[PDB]
């Protein structure tokens, strides 16, 4: 049975270990492992699924369609705001349909564990509230990118309560095989670099999950795998010019 | 293509420094256009350029360069001779023409635009004097040496009105800071796990 | 491979390790276990 | 007139077609990598365009 | 008992005065507020050497610098006035913008506040006169450097979205016809100076 | 959507559903605040309502 | 139609509001005109909903505001007025220069001697919590930023050739300095802790 | 194919093949089960499918 993974290891990288902090309904650290021939998550419906899927999306694509599995066709329920709360919402169990767990100055990260042949490369992020005030700039942000063994969540938590964003900035600086950026456009770019693809593939991948939704192949070639190249607002903008020609004339 | 680009932005540039000159009819104006369309029939660029606009219309090359293309690059020893995105960007020659020569017919837009914006809105009312006496003001200050940011910055005579007056510096709007408080939200790596003695049949 | 609890019978078929996660209130737990922890596991649950 | 709004709408119709000589490229590649795998145990799939 | 003014009229005065020009179409409570008792804003302005402007075919009310016994010399150096001088480039957009204004006012009337153009539509218009920087990028900084301070002299709105502004009615009276030969005459002198 | 609610007689209205007490008749919840995972538990008042 | 406001009164009010604070030892002559016309002073500012207060033993006069008495904006809003809060270091100088200020006003009188201190006095008791930055260069450079900073809120003057800068009178007037003794008691008992 | 045949019966036009489409569209018509169709046929000639 190994034969059918015999690719993986020496070929491609890999998904392996999600370390969560104060994402979604977690609370402090909590840990899973994903053997190398891959693995079935199991749970009642209503314990995480959804949400540990929804956790690892953020670090590959730019819009998170949160819970698109039992939802494709309407917009997301939920949002980065929610989860970083820890909003029940209608989850409560009872408690008023909202619950929050998180509503203060509060801090949370992720932090996913790619590799291959015993080369790691952690891709982490970490969120974080000053005050009650959930504006979309409250939540003030930094994104990690490294390859050395030495830093983890578990780490940088330590270091972001020893300092400011400006001591895990010393600590890029002053260390090796680390990188940091406020925005997660040079993020994605320092992403689609080293894994030599466009900015299309990590998209698609994200709506992998929509299966259940199919009407025919008729679809797959018209909504998921083929890019956009209309020309609606080219077709529009050349009748203008042949109107003031014609206004010319008159 | 860009070369024509060029022509035509310099084009749109002059009529429209001429037309802030007052002295044209609306005849020189909707004359210079045309005047400029067979200005660019004459250079080895808008040779090129008239001459590939018609071989849209009769598609009679457009196929054989592509397809001989197409057969040289099936050669194998082309491998050598060009580096593989070379090789990918020469097998579609024709589309990306095809889309580089749209930049230019928008570039030829803009003064195909501009007289439209002269026909219409002839000087009239106390419209003519205003914008009669602001011509003469366009005109009069090209004369200068606009580089120099101090001469840019030199004050002028216009009126100070719509005057904003705000930010009394009075004692009142002085305050200190009002917190002193410190805690932290201390770390709790406690390792959790499931605990399978939980969940039912 | 997401799924419910149905049809545990075909991904025992082609895995070797699985993750539960638990529900209880609002606090949510979650483990990895090879399948035979999970069948020890189930044999124990026979015993209790 | 006729030469400049002429040029534009052809212009346009070429770009719009030109490209379905794109897509038309890239099934290619799909029908491709599709012929490494035994979809049945000795059948294939393959793309086709109308 | 105590002289106090009424407290609406204080409430628009002090807005009048806070941004220095006041719409009917925007804030119409206080337009009518200053328009019940322009007296009353006059003999408030008089103590501080200022004067109101008024044009109600834009429904627009303005504080101008008054004429003391001394006509305010260069009435810029009036105390209270927070902003400099208005300078060659400023005056140059604002010519342009007027240029606009007029169109789009012969276009449709002169009441109305519809009028806009976009950032590249801006762009040609300067850089004939002040030369090319070598990147749009920089002449884009350039034009908004410009309309950040005509922004803050309350000529034009904020860039939006689609990279355009919208003329603010009062220009109507900075660019006034007398002004502008006044500062054609100026300009005349600058000729001079570069004599 | 505003020219349905304006014509269709469906769109002119909304709909909601309490929680009765057999005993007292009095309303507990009007909310499904039990619901969530897959989506998986909406199912149970919306197929005992059809 | 009628009288316009006098000349002095209108020149003094808009110089008091230009400055918010001003003195007798400074400006007399304009000082002795506005408590001679306070009357009008105040009807010229009251439409602005403002008025000046006075300390004619420091010879010092300053702007008040006179809204309507305690609205529900007991910590107060004005059009007119935009409110600061100070920093950990800025308000730290300001009850440093309080305490000063407190005891010089009694070993040298409630401004009949201006209160004066030096820098190379004032350096020490910043060091007492923030310790030494580096450098003498850098204490300097600290305090004298902070100090141009306060002059530009009206607190201080310049340090003179003998490096000793002059308190205005208006620290005694101050609203709510409470939370300054506060803070000063955090101060000392941190410094105490962490020493 | 049994409770499309059923369905015919009870309703005025019902729509076969329901359940594959979520509630969105029918695919099938009546008269491909009178005729026996086995599914859509190759296109060379066919005649294999009915
Ligand atoms: N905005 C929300 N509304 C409802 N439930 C939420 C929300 N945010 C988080 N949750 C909770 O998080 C979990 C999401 O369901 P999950 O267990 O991830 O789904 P499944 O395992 O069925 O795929 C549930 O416990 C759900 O109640």
């Amino acid at each position: 049975m190994n034969q059918v993974s015999g690719l993986a290891g020496k070929e491609s990288f890999i998904l392996t270990r999600i370390e969560l902090f104060n994402w979604g309904g977690f609370h402090g650290l909590h840990q899973a492992a994903i053997h190398q021939d891959g693995t079935a998550v199991i749970g009642p419906t209503g314990s995480g699924k959804t949400t540990l899927v929804d956790a690892l999306m953020t670090l590959l694509c730019a819009n998170p369609r949160y819970n698109l599995a039992s939802t494709g066709g309407h917009e997301s329920d939920r949002d980065l705001i929610s989860y970083v709360r820890g909003v029940s919402g209608p989850g409560d169990g009872g408690e008023g349909q909202s619950h929050i767990a998180r509503p203060g100055k509060t801090v949370t990260g992720i932090a996913a564990t790619l590799e291959r042949e015993g080369k790691q490369v952690r891709l982490g992020a970490l969120l974080w509230f000053d005050s009650t005030s959930s504006s979309v700039t409250d939540m003030k942000r930094l994104w990690l990118f490294s390859d050395n063994p030495g830093q983890t969540l578990e780490h940088w938590l330590n270091v972001y309560h020893e300092g400011g964003t400006r001591l895990l900035r010393q600590m890029e600086k002053e260390a090796i095989g680390l990188w940091t950026y406020p925005n997660k456009k040079q993020y994605l770019a320092r992403l689609r670099d080293f894994f030599e693809v466009g900015e299309n593939a990590f998209t698609l991948l994200n709506r992998a999950a929509g299966l259940k939704q199919l009407n025919s192949i008729d679809e797959i070639f018209r909504e998921l795998v083929l890019d956009d190249h209309s020309a609606f607002d080219r077709a529009a903008e050349v009748a203008n010019s042949f109107d003031g020609l014609t206004e010319i004339h008159q | 293509f860009r070369r024509v680009e060029d022509s035509w932005r310099e084009a749109d540039r002059a009529l429209r420094q001429s037309i802030i000159g007052e002295q044209y009819h609306r005849g020189d104006i909707v004359e210079r256009l045309l005047n400029d369309q067979d200005a660019l029939l004459n250079t080895p660029e808008g040779r090129v350029f008239d001459s590939f606009q018609q071989q849209l219309r009769q598609s009679s090359e457009l196929k054989a360069m592509s397809e001989r293309l197409r057969v040289i690059l099936s050669h194998p020893s082309a491998s050598d001779a060009l580096n593989r995105l070379q090789r990918h960007d020469l097998r579609w020659l024709v589309k990306r023409l095809v889309d580089e020569s749209q930049t230019v017919l928008q570039a030829r837009a803009r003064s195909e635009r501009d007289v439209r914006g002269f026909m219409k809105t002839g000087l009239a009312a106390e419209h003519h004097r205003v914008g009669h006496l602001l011509n003469e003001f366009l005109n009069l200050a090209l004369k200068l040496d606009w580089q120099r940011q101090m001469i840019r910055k030199q004050e002028v005579p216009l009126p100070a009105v719509g005057v904003a007056v705000t930010g009394i510096p009075a004692i009142e709007r002085l305050r200190f800071k009002e917190v002193d408080d410190e805690a932290e939200q201390t770390l709790d790596l406690s390792n959790h796990a499931a605990d399978l003695t939980q969940i039912g049949d | 491979f997401i799924t419910p609890n149905k049809e545990m019978r075909l991904l025992r078929d082609h895995t070797r390790s699985a993750i539960v996660v638990h529900r209880r209130g609002q606090n949510s737990n979650m483990a990895s276990l090879s399948w035979e922890e999970l069948e020890r596991h189930y044999q124990r649950r026979g015993n209790a | 007139l006729n030469r400049s709004s002429d040029d534009g709408v052809t212009q346009l119709l070429s770009h719009i077609e030109h490209e379905v000589l794109v897509i038309e490229e890239r099934l290619n590649e799909l029908n491709e990598t599709m012929f490494r795998v035994d979809f049945q145990p000795d059948r294939y799939l393959r793309l086709d365009t109308k | 008992s105590e002289t106090r003014t009424l407290q609406k009229i204080r409430e628009a005065t002090q807005e009048l005065l806070k941004y220095g020009l006041l719409e009917e179409a925007s804030k119409p409570n206080l337009y009518r507020i200053v328009l019940s008792h322009p007296e009353e804003v006059t003999r408030i302005l008089e103590p501080l050497d200022l004067d109101i402007g008024i044009d109600e075919i834009r429904g627009l009310l303005y504080v101008k610098v008054r004429l003391d016994e001394t006509p305010a010399q260069d009435e810029w150096a009036h105390p209270l006035v927070r902003r400099q001088r208005l300078n060659l480039e400023q005056s140059l957009l604002v010519a342009i913008l007027r240029q606009h204004f007029v169109a789009w006012e012969q276009e449709s009337g002169t009441g109305a506040s519809q009028a806009q153009i976009a950032i590249d539509d801006l762009l040609p218009q300067l850089q004939i006169y002040l030369g090319d920087p070598g990147s749009e990028s920089k002449e884009r900084t350039r034009l908004l450097t410009l309309l950040d301070q005509l922004k803050g002299h309350g000529l034009v709105t904020s860039p939006d979205a689609h990279e355009r502004i919208v003329i603010r009615p009062i220009i109507a009276h900075l660019a006034d016809p007398i002004n502008l030969q006044a500062l054609l005459a100026w300009l005349r002198e600058q000729i001079a100076q570069q004599t | 959507l505003g020219a349905k609610a304006l014509l269709d007689p469906r769109f002119r209205l909304e709909f909601a559903v309490s929680v009765m007490d057999r005993q007292s008749g009095n309303v507990i919840e009007s909310r499904t605040g039990s619901q969530g995972g897959s989506g998986g538990e909406k199912e149970i008042i919306a197929s005992y309502v059809l």
